[PDB]
């Protein structure tokens, strides 16, 4: 019909490439992309090896559901000029350290290391390709926190703290001072854990965050939420 | 510290480099630009569209 | 009589309102942001059920006007037997999207392996097909029938004098139409509600207030209007099978609006599952 | 203090070199041109739209011989198209899905790809065992990189995020010069039709005139107020617009060390992902952030038409060799052909 | 590097039954269109089978249809032609012969070794090289005509003629692909050039490794045909 | 066939 026989031997070449792009695209549309972030190296090498240049990326199986893990840790560069490649990964994962409130960066002599952990989070969680992007948030480090806490206060970070000088209160505190940063309450949801466990318990947690996530998200598809 | 020095320095030799080049006036270049694009006016598909029977994309 | 001109105004503009609620539907899905979600594919095949009842319904209204029905026979088949094609496919449609908005909630992971577009085209054919096989016996035998007075009803001429027949039929589309898709339903969204707030507790997560609230008041309102719309026509048809009624003007009415109640189930049906649905109204907002 | 001798005979030298650019403007290019006819209406159609990308599109390429096409999404994953049939010749996978960039050499064999993996990774299109393997992965850079241009089949240009244009050798994948100078990353390259110069736009507002076979910054251009993103000369190789995201586009001379011609409108408040001029010269396709590109009038400054169609942002352009087809990239997964 | 093994060949009674085998070793199997093409000992190629990439695409030759089955198996990377129902008329040597279609490809690009079976006891294209024996000395040019029955100038502006050279004891390989591309490998020497129904072959500069038998092939439309040769001598 | 008066979405009469 109009075309030479190599024509047509290309038409079907051409077919059998789009259905190996479509199995390549169900096939990858079933994977979790998460994308890693954190202030300095809190605790993002030590969560890599409890679910183990430029961009790294881990992969692991946690029943039946192949995780996407993206780390964007030594890319010294504009971040507003790459942001927007991770606009439909599923969920973003922030690590805290609470065993910071007491130490300076050695860059500036005066900021906080937790002033600049919460600044960062404040732009990340307010960008506009992350409006309707969930974030895991983990504090790191919470037996350090809770020996440190006895020798100094937490005042020493926040000036306008007025709770007892206790573990509890005050990582309850930080919890809620790093949640009200949050201003798209209405579109997104923060999910919290206190991490310093050594048994494989933070992936659980990951599995948990990511499954109410899909359902969250499906409901909205679907129009019931 | 010291490297400041070399980097001012690179910087005073790149400008004094880029400062010392032949310039022609403006209205010269403006000449040459509509003389380009008025000589091949007739050779470009878009801003004179090609007749059906020679369009390769029909 | 007052009947006829109070009630072929009803049927008329619920005509009117459900062609303009469908075709507005349609038109903002097709082509415009959307066919790219499993969902839209169903909300369009129900758009599809929906308006080609809604064509169907004016026929019957000059029926209900003035007693007798002049269209012909063969023009009175072809209203019954889209009917029926109509209406189950429409209950069917329901029913399937029931079973996939459950599965995608409650199963997030090994059916969403399930859920594709073939799949998807491949369930609508299929429930297409299925309403176009179980309207057979009106496909079949219906008819006109005449009477002393020289008029006639756009009905079911069933063979035989045994009222079996008639018991049987209403047996057959009250169970098949409104007792297993209506289970079906409740306990898809059941079990969806359960799932929420199982996932809720598990991680911990706040407004759990706002969101099962929603879930659950969705729920009740689709489960409620596909009750109040469908169930007195069934009470009814069962109630003159078994019973032995007399007519009257009342009784003429109160038939009337109980037969306009499933085209008025049928209109209601985009503005609760496209209308309101949170994804469709931006494509919505960005057309007007 | 030599700290601040050495700072103020920069501004000195500074003020010389705006001295001699504003001495040398005589006339205006509205001033000359005001007294030719209009370009008229433009009303290109699409033609073809290809189809099977399920990701934004970031990047195209045209070949040399105007039919060939290449195209790199974040999929992970190169196709190339025949244009005249939509049909796919290859479909090439990538180690790295996070693609930014891509190339189609002018000698029809190698395709180029690289993004946020820091490597810029070369293709052999046409091998005796009938599949596309990797020839060499090129790595040395430091940041992202943002653009790849072919010399010929041995040379390769590369610009990154890391304040730094480089020149590659293939055969040996090693680094045969190094370009610094800017104080932001390049986000953006176009090679001479010579193939001896080269100019980069970064985030700094500065676009820079280098020398390929000395390494040496010839002159830098400034007039911007934000990130320039895109950049083509004029095909004769003595001027080149530069798109921004301050919703501009500008013209700029070799010769005068000058800025030409400001093309913008009050209506246009979105960014410019891609410019490309015409065959001739006369017009200038910009793809802006709004959804829809702008024909523009390289001469006269006036909008001639407008190419909509796409759903979301555009990202890439392309003008063919032969000037009969224009193709456009959007995060939509889509191209388009018009004419 | 690339190869094709043929085997499953030999003596054969009539109107048995038998498969050859042709095992791929060096490139991706499953990219690749395979063919079959016989050479009787009269010194003429002969179309036999198609089979295309991902075997959705079969074609057999009208003497072959019903009696003969091509199949592969890509895991293995092993074609097979399974024959039936033979006749003293097969008594031929087959060769496996490697094809890719895109923009700008190169089909009838490698030629396996071949196996020997024997045997005891229209609308087709049809070209003609009239001429059956060139003699001709080293170091002057060569002229090879070959003339088709219709026309090879489709309308997308291709013309689908091809070129081989079969050396004494050899397989045959690919000297022109459309009418005017030289093959990857050849020298520049050979050109090519025609238009419509005449086709030339020029071979200048002619050296003693060009001795051998020159065939003409058409693949606008199956059945592929191929031309008589043009045998160069000394 | 039967003197029916109430049946699927219809008044029929006898």
């Amino acid at each position: 019909c109009t075309l030479s026989a190599e024509d047509k031997a290309a038409v079907e070449r051409s077919k059998m490439i789009d259905r190996n792009l479509r199995e390549d695209g169900e096939k990858a549309a079933r994977e979790v992309k998460l994308l890693l972030l954190g202030a300095g190296e809190s605790g993002k090498n030590t969560i890599v090896k409890q679910m183990k240049t430029g961009i790294v990326e881990t992969h692991f199986t946690f029943k039946d559901l192949h995780f996407k893990m993206f780390d964007v840790g030594a890319q010294r560069s504009e971040r507003k000029k790459w942001i927007h490649c991770f606009e439909g990964v599923t969920a973003i994962i922030f690590c805290v350290a609470l065993s910071d409130y007491d130490l300076v960066l050695a860059e500036d002599e005066e900021m906080n290391r937790m002033h600049a952990s919460m600044k960062l989070f404040d732009s990340i969680c307010n960008n506009k390709w992350f409006t309707d992007t969930s974030i895991i948030l983990f504090l790191n480090k919470k037996d350090l926190f809770e020996e440190k806490i006895k020798k100094s206060p937490l005042t020493i970070c926040y000036p306008e703290y007025a709770g007892s000088n206790t573990y509890e209160e005050a990582a309850a505190y930080i919890q809620c001072q790093f949640e009200d940063l949050n201003k798209r309450k209405d579109t997104k949801e923060i999910y919290t854990h206190f991490t310093c466990s050594t048994d494989t318990k933070n992936v659980q947690f990951v599995f948990d965050a990511v499954t109410d996530v899909i359902i969250k998200n499906n409901l909205k598809d679907c129009g019931l939420f | 510290n010291t490297a400041s020095i070399a980097q001012a320095r690179k910087l005073v030799e790149q400008l004094k480099m880029e400062a010392n080049i032949d310039r022609i006036k403006v209205s010269k270049a403006a000449a040459d630009l509509m003389a380009y694009c008025e000589a091949h006016a007739k050779e470009d598909p878009l801003l004179t569209p090609v007749p059906a029977s020679e369009n390769p994309f029909r | 009589l007052t009947s006829n001109a109070v009630l072929t105004f009803i049927y008329f503009v619920v005509c009117i309102i459900g062609l303009c609620g469908n075709t507005l539907v349609i038109y903002v899905i097709l082509r415009y942001a959307k066919m790219k979600t499993i969902t839209n594919i169903y909300i369009l095949n129900l758009a599809i059920a929906d308006e080609l009842f809604m064509l169907g319904l004016p026929f019957l209204a000059m029926q209900v006007a003035l007693v007798h029905w002049p269209f012909g026979k063969a023009i009175c088949r072809v209203v019954m037997t889209v009917d029926g094609i109509n209406q189950f496919t429409s209950i069917f449609c329901l029913t399937v999207m029931s079973i996939d908005r459950y599965l995608a909630v409650v199963h997030p992971i090994k059916s969403a392996k399930w859920r594709r577009p073939r799949t998807a085209k491949m369930i609508t054919m299929a429930v297409w097909g299925v309403s176009l096989l179980v309207i057979l016996p009106i496909m079949i035998y219906a008819g006109l029938r005449s009477n002393q007075w020289g008029r006639s009803s756009c009905t079911i001429n069933w063979p035989g004098e045994s009222g079996a027949w008639y018991t049987g039929f209403i047996i057959y589309t009250f169970i098949l139409g409104f007792l297993v898709p209506l289970t079906i339903i409740c306990l898809c969204y059941l079990f969806i509600i359960i799932k929420v707030k199982s996932s809720g507790i598990r991680v911990g997560s706040s407004k759990r207030k706002k969101s099962e609230k929603k879930v659950t008041r969705m729920v009740s309102i689709v489960v409620a209007v596909f009750i109040f719309c469908w169930l007195p026509f069934y009470i009814f048809n069962v109630s003159s099978v078994s019973m032995a009624i007399s007519p009257t003007p009342a009784l003429k009415g109160m038939f009337d609006f109980v037969v306009v109640l499933t085209y008025a189930n049928s209109c209601a049906n985009p503005i609760l599952y496209a209308f309101l649905s949170d994804n469709f109204k931006k494509s919505f907002q960005n057309v007007l | 203090s030599e700290l601040d001798q050495l700072r103020q005979e920069a501004e000195q030298l500074k003020n010389q070199i705006r001295d001699a650019r504003k001495a040398c403007a005589d006339a205006t290019l509205s001033q000359i041109t005001n007294n030719i006819d209009p370009v008229g209406r433009i009303q290109m159609r699409t033609r073809r739209t290809l189809r099977g990308h399920l990701a934004k599109i970031y990047a195209m390429h045209w070949g040399t011989d105007s039919r060939l096409l290449v195209s790199a999404s974040q999929d992970g994953k190169l196709i190339i198209w025949d244009s005249y049939t939509t049909n796919k010749v290859h479909a090439i996978p990538l180690r790295s899905s996070w693609v930014m960039t891509c190339a189609y050499a002018p000698s029809g064999n190698y395709v180029a790809c690289g993004g946020l993996d820091n490597i810029c990774s070369i293709y052999n299109l046409k091998t005796r065992e009938g599949n596309v393997r990797v020839s060499r992965e090129l790595a040395g850079h430091t940041g992202y990189l943002s653009c790849c241009r072919f010399l010929d089949d041995n040379q390769i240009v590369t610009s990154s995020g890391d304040t730094t244009c480089a020149l590659w050798d293939i055969e040996t994948g090693q680094q045969t010069t190094t370009f610094t100078g800017h104080t932001g990353d390049v986000m953006s390259l176009s090679l001479a039709p010579d193939t001896r110069l080269f100019v980069s736009g970064a985030c700094d507002a500065s676009a820079k005139l280098w020398d390929v076979r000395e390494g040496m910054c010839r002159q830098t251009f400034t007039g911007h107020e934000s990130d320039i993103n895109a950049i083509c000369f004029f095909p004769n190789g003595n001027a080149f617009a530069t798109g921004s995201d301050d919703a501009t586009c500008r013209l700029f001379d070799l010769r005068a060390d000058q800025e030409l011609m400001t093309y913008s409108h009050d209506n246009i408040i979105c960014g410019i992902t891609s410019v490309s001029f015409s065959k001739s010269g006369r017009l200038l396709l910009a793809g802006y952030d709004d959804f829809n590109c702008n024909v523009w009038d390289a001469l006269k400054a006036d909008r001639a038409g407008v190419l909509a169609g796409h759903d979301n942002r555009v990202s890439c352009l392309g003008v063919t060799d032969d000037g009969m087809a224009v193709a456009t990239g959007s995060w939509d997964s889509f191209l388009k052909i018009w004419n | 590097d690339v190869q094709l093994v043929e085997s499953g060949g030999g003596l054969v009674q009539p109107g048995g039954s038998r498969k050859l085998s042709c095992s791929a070793s060096g490139f991706a199997f499953s990219s690749f269109g395979m063919h079959w093409v016989r050479q009787a000992p009269e010194k003429g190629l002969e179309w036999v089978a198609y089979i295309s990439s991902g075997s959705g695409t079969i074609y057999y030759a009208d003497t072959v249809k019903g009696r003969f089955t091509i199949s592969r198996d890509d895991p293995k990377n092993t074609l097979f032609l399974q024959m039936t129902s033979l006749r003293s008329e097969d008594t031929a040597m087959y060769y496996c012969v490697r094809s890719i279609y895109y923009y700008g490809s190169s089909p009838f690009d490698f030629w396996g070794q071949g196996t020997t079976l024997t045997v005891s006891s229209g609308s087709d294209i049809v070209m003609t090289q009239a001429t059956s024996s060139v003699p001709v000395t080293p170091g002057e040019s060569v002229s090879i005509s070959c003339r088709s029955s219709k026309s090879l100038l489709h309308s997308n502006g291709n013309t689908y003629l091809y070129w081989f050279l079969q050396r004494p004891g050899q397989s045959p390989q690919l000297l022109i692909y459309r009418m005017s591309n030289l093959a990857s490998g050849v020298p520049d020497r050979f050109s090519g050039s025609g238009s419509g129904t005449a086709f030339t072959l020029t071979i200048s500069r002619l050296e003693a490794e060009d001795v051998g038998v020159y065939y003409c092939m058409q693949h606008l439309e199956y059945p592929l045909t191929f031309g008589a040769g043009t045998k160069l001598e000394l | 066939a039967g003197c029916k008066n109430f049946f699927w979405k219809t008044f029929t009469s006898c």
